[PDB]
């Protein structure tokens, strides 16, 4: 699971 | 051999029925190994493969926490999307996000994946260079500039070359018998009369892995496109896959057609002919 | 907001043989949105023990799902798959054929 959060 | 690990996120907003439902699924090649449903009596990273079920509480608690963070992020992204496209909070919407990494035969990061669509249509995708982005519309451009300002692509690359790869290798090593063993397809030809002048030759390929396969029909060694039908590769329900391709043939010409099957588990490309 | 009509396949894990235990499968794909309801009927009724895979999608963002249940093919009994989706005016029913 990716830990970095990509916010739109 | 080259392998791959991918995560699929699906967030669906449901105004009036509570928070958006989040569904995450994890795949190694064509084998699912984990699942997370926010509607599950006990929202927690669940294992769908024996070579993962042996992992300690850390894997599941951490995986669950990350999954929840992802869900929340998808909620905020849903709302943000409501702003971008000038949309109501009473309407339902969908966000899909696939992201993974490919392990080359050597051990280096071959390919990388990070793409997302909104309401069924492309939103934004990480290019092959893993350094630039592609936005499908005006709204996605905002996100693009955002991720160009916070160096998101770089961090994601750090993820690919890091945790993603290492865990992929861990999985491949913890379950080599099921993940690294490519099984050949059981193939056979069937004949189904559709008329007193026409018949249907159906080529069957069953119980093979991975899903990568190629079925074709040939008239006298050529290649048939007219009057042919190929169904989307389907799962067998036991970790295997199926696929058949049929052709309509004038009664009495059946022995002039050959089915050709290309699969990883096959030493040489198979060539079958109807043998009643 | 694109809405695609679901593709439906109804088959068996292994080549059907009357009296021999087998696995009935219903693979529904290429549909959107993911809101849908798949059911397995046996002679005009619904199946009790019916499990399905976890929601997932394909390259073109098309959702796919696999419903499945144990069944013993016979010469008399009829098996089918019923699909309710927004892109369908009425529940679509695909009869199982041992030849497909």
């Amino acid at each position: 699971h990716l830990e970095v959060q990509g916010y739109w | 051999g080259s392998h791959s690990m991918k995560y699929f996120y699906t967030s669906v907003s449901r105004p009036g029925r509570g928070e958006p439902r989040f569904i995450s699924v994890g795949y190694v090649d064509d084998t699912q190994f984990v699942r997370f449903d926010s509607d599950a009596e006990s929202p927690r990273e669940e294992p769908r493969a024996p070579w993962v079920e042996q992992e300690g509480p850390e894997y599941w608690e951490e995986a669950t926490r990350r999954a929840k963070e992802a869900a929340q992020t998808h909620r905020e992204n849903l709302r943000t999307a409501l702003r971008y496209y000038n949309q109501s909070e009473a309407g339902s919407h969908t966000i899909q996000k696939m992201y993974g990494c490919d392990l080359g035969p050597d051990g280096r990061l071959l390919r990388g994946y990070h793409q997302s669509a909104y309401d069924g249509k492309d939103y934004i995708a990480l290019n092959g260079d893993l350094r630039s982005w592609t936005a499908a519309d005006m709204a996605a451009q905002n996100t693009q500039r955002k991720w160009e300002g916070n160096r998101y692509a770089e961090r994601f690359r750090a993820y690919l070359e890091g945790e993603c790869l290492e865990w992929l290798r861990r999985y491949l090593e913890n379950g080599k018998e099921t993940l690294q063993r490519a099984d050949p397809p059981k193939t056979h030809v069937t004949h189904h009369p559709v008329s007193d002048h026409e018949a249907t030759l159906r080529c069957w390929a069953l119980g093979f892995y991975p899903a990568e396969i190629t079925l074709t029909w040939q008239r006298d060694g050529e290649e048939q496109t007219q009057d042919t039908e190929f169904v989307e590769t389907r799962p067998g329900g036991d970790g295997t896959f199926q696929k058949w391709g049929a052709v309509v043939v004038p009664s009495g010409e059946e022995q002039r057609y050959t089915c050709h099957v290309q699969h990883e588990g096959l030493p040489e490309p198979l060539t079958l002919r109807w043998e009643p | 907001m694109i809405q695609r009509t679901p593709k439906i396949q109804v088959y068996s894990r292994h080549p059907a043989e009357n009296g021999k235990s087998n696995f009935l499968n219903c693979y529904v794909s290429g549909f959107h949105p993911s809101d849908i309801e798949v059911d397995l009927l046996k002679n005009g009724e619904r199946i009790e023990k019916v499990e399905h895979s976890d929601l997932s999608f394909s390259k073109d963002w098309s959702f796919y799902l696999l419903y499945y249940t144990e069944f013993t093919p016979t010469e008399k009994d009829e098996y089918a798959c019923r699909v309710n989706h927004v892109t369908l005016s009425q529940p679509k029913i695909v009869k199982w054929d041992r030849d497909m």
